[PDB]
């Protein structure tokens, strides 16, 4: 008896089902660590991250909502991305889209 | 004494810990508020004696064991936090999983 | 991407099929549905979802909510579901999925620059409680009730005066006017009860036009068939409710004569089991009638080992009774009966008793309405097993049936269900957030009208809000003009019409009661049973359809010594 | 039907000829009259008298009282009588017999559906006290005074500033305006004193027109014959009272020169014995003049064993005096004299001193005006026996003479006896209910303006109001808008005329002072003695008509250690 | 007549050339000038100077001050001088010589019948503090801050909600309106911060027009270059300030990209050292730019032995971070660096960091802004000796440089220096009186708007105000309508224009912010250094012009265990 | 500890009883508030130990005698009432004529 205890049913959940995904290799070319959040528009991440921006366009990281991927200075890695949904209008970030796509 | 609202507030905590220390001494298993009070009060006195934050984060895990508290109580208290005036001013002490 | 159910439960709170134990009871709820899109849950914090262009959109204030409660597990009479809750202009705006539609799918609750966030992952959210048996003996009862999760208090009194000590009555226009003025300073919604005992109807209509939303008929002011009939005729004309504490003494008649005076008209019977007052020993039979809305007051909930002992003494001090005056002492064992006290718990479990209430500082504990309601549900589960309505391995139906007893049923009985009482679109955002280990006992946050009004708060000078001592302190929703905006004073339609609010210079928002006369037992959510119930005049045994209804007293209850310092 | 006197006293409280001891003193009061009709007493409770058609009638609100205090034993300057008390619209409506004239005889106070009841059987009811020497050093003094039974506070100050620490003065229009605004938040009636020390009358009239109901002339601001004369000329023109703390130093003259400056005009002399301030060592002779209304402040009441010791030190901290500066220390033994301190008690007993007051946190205890007044009466009875006016075996005359010193005499001196000060028809219903064992020490209920404002209250969450801890808590009469309705801010006639209340947006009810200039010593109820009194300049002995007036210090007093935790 | 300097210091407080130690630190101030005429000092008390015709004149109220603080030792950014201070209509009227010109020479502050007196001889008087990093987590923070000497609080929040726990933002018109209403009940001046994070400017202008005087850009709501640029464009149009907590994660760019987004526009950078938030590990370089006004928050002031240990844990609870989620735990040692924490103290000493602030209950202690600022000055004196600007054997220059960090510099940064922030003619009379032994720790009196609002107070029932227990209690300046008159709610010019005050029925006095866009680092009083500062990306060492800036952690500090009960 | 107003209020009662227990131990005859506090505090601890309401209505009559209290004090206290959390929830204990 633990007050307020959960009895979670075993297994797993599949995240962002039914949306396009793509993998891209990213290298942190800066001298300071950079960490990226689950819903940030990946194409507009800090310019010290070198990768193919045009592929990442309209995508975000395919990871649990609210988690992050960290890139130490020099670090190279392959990430998986999932496309944005809703109206697919991108506002903010680096101010590179600011409208639909 | 010119007591500030925060000093008056900690007097409330010390008194709740006096209630718990007496019950522990009669040999009762302590409940939730009693346990949180007793451990907090011990850390405030360790800061008054001048112990460091690091020493207290550790000693605070040894004030009460699972056998001196009611069932479910160790799980209701994942950590305890309390601030006190150390010789080098106010510092926060966090004791994680204090009841083992 | 996949994540295991266990890490998922840890980050966003439980989802469909997961079960949670309520506090330290044996009751388990199972999540019935989840309104999210997995992967699209909103979570607030550094590097999280709710940020400009991400989970937060570009809309102006009018197009987004003021406050979102994220990942809440709702428990209400209509379901136990995982959802985001949106609040706008002090009201519940939507139960659904929150976020930014520019990049997220199926967003029903839009988050913008104007949106504040309360993170509810891992917590349970309920409506605020509604206590309809308050004796206004002191103003301090409002904060004690608010801390327990009760956001609306209906009752009568003028302070610690003999009349109020005994009865929920605010007598007369002058006292009704002073108490409506004092109500602006209390952080709970309030409606007042006038003195219903009189056989001249005009003396009644004057109280209703002054502002009361109801009349209490109490035997200490003479609960005679003439006074009962007069109060009900006034109630039918003015759309107000009548609460009854009947003639215990059988001085003017027996229970069937009072039932005959009522004559099928809607009435709320207080402390229907009878220890708190009423025809001895059979007022409990009143729950068989379709026009009776029956409540219990809480010292008899649930039946335990010390119940009877404590009761003989408390009878005395309340009512103004002499323990030496043998007439003032012969009626205690006619009033306190283990037979009707044990049957009352079962009647709650079957749905024949529909509301729970305190009877505050007048044989009842103002901060124990919710906790005792759950302790009765726990004791019924342990003794009678699953209800017939129950589906699945969980107690969801029993939880819906009991949460209805201090939320929607009292709001329906009193004519205020259009404003409060359940988590439904358009109603006042009076919400209580509970962590599961303290469900029903000590809440984490109490929201009045869309602002946090009281919450547990640690050291004011600390570097974070969590260091000791942590105790309940009033928040911004409880202060001055913000409090006036986030609470309601309920008035009768006549008072509202006569401009009572402008004349007394009332500062809070006003709401009007309506629908008091048409509500009947069949309208009590999950609690509409009309049993064929009898009480033996000599032995006092209660039977429903010839079967003896009884139960065993607990020696130990949950939501008790594990949580409280004294 | 017959009932014995003893069971009768138990059920309805004492009646004619019965005696009650006041607290743990040696004072006994005897009931002088009883306004009831035996058999027709009203009593509230289940099966009792106050019920529809019985002791409760059919009248509309306008024809019945809002509140009835049943079976009260009244103690006031005019009598010690058993009666019911009726309150209507916040005022005392009748002292008489309550009930329903449809079935009861000789009913003068009608009870209806609109009537609340306070059961007073077995209790003593007095007017609320009136303290006229308050230093507004902190707002917390109002609740301490209210708890002790004082419902009206007259004084001056702006908070804990050197000027206010020393003197009862609210200087100037800006501070007077801010303190009138702050007064709406305090649960007692208030009137303010301006700074009377100035020789330009216009600087005075500006303060009065701003709202003060009086001027204090204090030696720390220069109590010179020019300033005294100027303040009295302004007072005669504007119908306000002058309170005087005279020139202790004899810097500008001796007592007869100050008496000459006054020139027969009405003045209230504060701390007339002189330890609290005034011409050393003979300010006490001022009680011989017909235009002087003399009060004592309370640390010297009654004279006890530790009196002198404690005094030397408290002189210091109040006035802003250096214990090293020998001029600031040579005048203490000229100020603190056992001779005038022992005579002061006797002068109270003879009626030559007419009012008692605190001098709060400025050599006086704000919560001890009433308790010390009774301790002086007890010590005088024990030392001098019965007064000459006394008839019967009881101390009724001495009780009337002393209760007058903190009720009616201060209201007459300050021009507010038309509103407050005694239990008389038409006056504000400021009433205090005492149980006899705690008479003068801890009241059972304090009523401000017809609403209970503070009372002892037990556990808020308990099943009844009586379980521990029981401590004084503010009630509905002390909250927000209800408090504004149940208190009075007193203004001068000029301020009232100039619309000061509308300009500062004052929210409480306003009353105006009048009759300050015509009151004289012969008007002090039971305290109008003008003795032929002398003080020996070297030995300081006080004589009245050549007889030495003195008394013995108590080692132990009643209303002390039996009641208080610290 | 002659008097020795020592007896003179005892009677009137110190004069030119005398030195005073501040509390138990090693800092000494030396009196630089004295505005009195020796022999003509005003002193209040029996037989003293301030009396009718003497030190008190014949002028009407309009020609004299409401309040005089006598013989005060002022400590402000402009000087450490002995003078009398005159207050009139709630504002500072003159710093000079008080008295009666009819008989005294060189009187600049006239004392009349309308003048109250606070005796300041022997005490130090400062302006009230101004804290610009408040999270409105609970209303109790206002009294804790007032007790510490802070009279103006700028911040954002709606109560204990996740958003407010993390960020100083009051999101949206509805919450901004409710918090402006709640602000009338708090005894401090308040201005509110809206949610600055959005890339649609209209959603910003709506918040400013609703009443906020500033926008907070916080990384938990997305501190991206698009949101930063949008908030600054709105700020330049509406004359409001922008406070920044930058992107710690370097997700959208590094520090130079955020510096590039800002584009030379005025901005206030919160917790500039970076432990409280900001580009890791080099946000500290922001103090080199002329358009950046940099503040520190207080848990890192000064650097001591337990500093680092306590910090890792407090990071967690504030921001909504998982200690198990390694991304939510890898950034702590990137955030908490002994290198930047030790350099921050030195940067304060050199004037490169200009303001100190709390970050209340969100990694900062609301009652420790002033005390920690002095503890940093003490530790810098002990470690680096005298500043270059210092003249004489005293630390006057260092005291002026540090007192500026919580008084005038925050008022200049936020556009409110026209109302508050320094003891200068025409500004609001928010003053704090300190006895030297408790300077910076526990004040003797806190004056809000010309009325004492809170002060240490002994036993309410005592014969004087000084007997135990002595603890801080609210005074008349903190009550009801008097409080509304003595506090300011600051609004943006647009809100003021749109009649927000009349529409929300705000009761306090209103002031408008102006001058937020033109203030730059060179305008920070005594704190205008723009160092050529670098941070090593791997080792994090801070260098200014190639010299390593560092310091040693204290094991023991003054203004600590000698004063506090816990 | 999440203390509710009622738990904070009972802390006031426990502290007043600590004042009385010390004085009783120095051998003073107790006054009115001291006596009411001492007996109340004893019943709250009996409910924490798990004694029944009926046992406490009785044992509460034996905490103080007429010889340990001042004159008139037994008469000023016709009964004492106090509520506490028993194992089976809050219950009221009334002790009649506690000082004999
Ligand atoms: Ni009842
Ligand atoms: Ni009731
Ligand atoms: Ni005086
Ligand atoms: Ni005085
Ligand atoms: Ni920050
Ligand atoms: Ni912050």
């Amino acid at each position: 008896m633990i007050p307020g205890e959960y009895h979670v049913k075993p297994g797993q959940i599949a995240l962002n089902t039914g949306r396009a995904t793509c993998r891209v290799v990213v290298e942190n070319h800066g001298d300071r660590p950079i960490q990226v959040g689950s819903h940030y528009h990946f194409a507009e991440v800090n310019p010290a991250l070198k990768f193919d921006r045009q592929q990442a366009a309209g995508y975000r990281l395919n990871i649990p909502a609210g988690t992050a991927v960290r890139f130490e200075p020099g670090q190279k890695r392959e990430v998986e991305l999932v496309a944005f949904a809703g109206h697919r209008a991108v506002f903010g970030f680096r101010g590179e889209v600011m409208g639909p796509l | 004494m010119e007591l500030t609202p925060r000093e008056k507030d900690k007097l409330l905590l010390f008194t709740a810990a006096l209630v718990a220390e007496r019950r522990l001494a009669r040999g009762l298993k302590l409940n939730y508020p009693e346990s949180v009070a007793l451990i907090s009060a011990f850390i405030m006195e360790g800061a008054r004696d001048g112990k460091s934050v690091a020493s207290l984060m550790e000693e605070g895990r040894h004030v009460l064991t699972r056998e001196q508290v009611m069932e479910g109580v160790p799980e209701m208290i994942p950590d305890i936090q309390v601030e006190a005036t150390f010789p080098d001013g106010s510092k926060l002490v966090t004791v994680h999983n204090p009841i083992i | 991407s996949n994540i295991s159910r266990q890490a998922y439960a840890d980050m966003f709170g439980p989802t469909v099929g997961d079960k949670v134990r309520l506090a330290d009871t044996e009751l388990w709820i199972e999540v019935e549905d989840d309104l999210t899109t997995y992967g699209e849950e909103v979570k607030f914090g550094g590097g999280k979802v709710i940020r400009d262009g991400m989970g937060q959109g570009q809309m102006l204030a009018a197009d987004c909510v003021d406050l979102v409660l994220t990942n809440a597990l709702i428990v209400d009479h209509w379901g136990i579901v995982k959802a985001d809750i949106g609040v706008k202009d002090g009201r519940i705006f939507a139960i659904g999925k929150a976020g930014n539609p520019d990049i997220q799918p199926n967003v029903t609750i839009p988050i913008g620059a104007a949106t504040e966030v309360i993170a509810a992952e891992g917590k349970i959210v309920t409506a605020g409680g509604i206590d309809t048996h308050i004796h206004w003996i002191c103003p301090q009862q409002a904060e004690e009730a608010l801390v327990s999760g009760v956001t609306t208090m209906v009752g009568g009194g003028t302070g610690p005066a003999a009349g109020t000590h005994a009865t929920t009555c605010t007598p007369g226009p002058w006292y009704i006017s002073r108490m409506l003025q004092a109500a602006d300073s209390l952080p709970v919604n309030i409606g007042l009860l006038g003195k219903g005992n009189v056989s001249q109807p005009d003396a009644l209509r004057e109280q209703v036009a002054a502002g009361v939303i109801g009349l209490k008929i109490h035997e200490d002011w003479g609960a005679t068939p003439a006074a009962i009939d007069c109060a009900l005729t006034v109630a039918d004309e003015m759309d107000i409710q009548v609460a009854l504490h009947s003639d215990t003494l059988n001085e003017s008649g027996f229970v069937e004569d009072t039932l005959a005076a009522i004559g099928g008209r809607t009435i709320h019977t207080f402390h229907t089991e009878g220890a708190g007052g009423g025809h001895a020993p059979d007022i409990i039979t009143a729950c068989a009638h379709p026009n009776i809305l029956p409540s219990s007051t809480n010292p008899t909930l649930p039946y335990t080992l010390n119940t009877i002992d404590e009761h003989l003494d408390m009878l005395m001090v309340c009512h103004h009774l002499d323990p030496d005056i043998a007439e003032d002492v012969a009626f205690a064992e006619s009033r306190i009966r283990r037979e009707t006290i044990a049957a009352e718990d079962v009647l709650h479990d079957l749905g024949a008793f529909s509301l729970t209430s305190s009877d505050s500082q007048a044989m009842g504990r103002v901060g124990e309405v919710i906790l005792r309601t759950w302790q009765v549900a726990h004791r019924m589960k342990v003794q009678r097993g699953a209800l017939a309505e129950e589906t699945g391995d969980n107690d969801n139906f029993r939880v819906k049936r009991y949460i209805a007893k201090y939320t929607i049923n009292p709001a329906l009985t009193h004519g205020i269900a259009h404003e409060v009482g359940s988590i439904e679109v358009g109603k006042l955002a009076d919400l209580v957030v509970w962590s599961p280990a303290f469900f029903g006992v000590k809440p984490a946050t109490v929201i009045k009208g869309g602002m946090i009004a009281i919450a547990p708060m640690g050291d004011i000078n600390a570097s974070i809000p969590t260091p000791q001592p942590v105790h309940y302190r009033p928040m911004f929703g409880a202060l001055g003009s913000a409090r006036h905006h986030c609470r309601l004073t309920f008035l009768s339609q006549a008072a509202a019409a006569n401009g009572v609010a402008e004349r007394l210079n009332l500062r809070s928002a006003i709401a009007v009661v309506k629908g008091c006369r048409t509500v009947q037992k069949a309208d009590m959510v999950h609690n509409s049973l009309q049993p064929n119930i009898t009480v033996d005049a000599q032995t006092y045994e209660v039977r429903v359809d010839g079967e003896l209804i009884t139960s065993e007293p607990a020696d130990v209850l949950p939501m008790a010594q594990r949580y409280f310092l004294f």
